[PDB]
């Protein structure tokens, strides 16, 4: 609003929000093409 | 209703065995590794045991039967400030080096509309430096990006 401190890194952090994802899953995705 | 099946869960359950090579219940490195490189994936020795820790819910170093089915679960919401965190530290990623200086941090501040000078980057950098190497790291970046 008016100063402080160093609220530039907030800044880079933006909003809560976003899409989802895991370190692993997308593994399964990779799987379509592997037999059964 | 919002809920699963033995329809739905006889899907996920399937895809277990997939991955389960020796069928002993858990997936190790070893069984992890393997699947990976047929699908073309050759992680580093870090990485996979980044990606098993994630689901690794009991702390024992392997998926489990639930494990791997509650992973695909979390889709539906819950756990995504993460995806952030990495797609942000590639957009700012120049190099590619996987680490932010002063002199990368300086430009993408600049995208934003933001004054800033080599001075002024000090004391960005300063704060992100946890270890004090004189830079910012994935591991730092996570954690300026995870917390306020
Ligand atoms: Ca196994
Ligand atoms: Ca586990
Ligand atoms: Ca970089
Ligand atoms: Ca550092």
């Amino acid at each position: 609003l008016s100063g402080g401190e160093l609220d530039k890194w907030e800044k880079i952090r933006l909003r809560p929000g976003g899409k989802k994802q895991y370190k692993l899953k997308h593994i399964v995705w990779a799987s379509r093409e592997l037999e059964r | 209703a919002d809920q699963l099946t033995e329809e739905q869960i006889a899907e996920f359950k399937e895809a277990f065995s997939l991955f389960d090579k020796d069928g002993d219940g858990t997936i190790t490195t070893k069984e992890l590794g393997t699947v990976m490189r047929s699908l073309g994936q050759n992680p580093t020795e870090a990485e996979l045991q980044d990606m098993i820790n994630e689901v690794d819910a009991d702390g024992n170093g392997t998926i489990d039967f639930p494990e791997f089915l509650t992973m695909m679960a979390r889709k539906m919401k819950d756990t995504d400030s993460e995806e952030e965190i990495r797609e942000a530290f590639r957009v700012f990623d120049k190099d590619g080096n996987g680490y932010i200086s002063a002199a990368e941090l300086r430009h993408v501040m600049t995208n934003l509309g933001e004054k800033l000078t080599d001075e002024e980057v000090d004391e960005m950098i300063r704060e992100a430096d946890i270890d004090g190497d004189g830079q910012v790291n994935y591991e730092e970046f996570v954690q300026m990006m995870t917390a306020k």
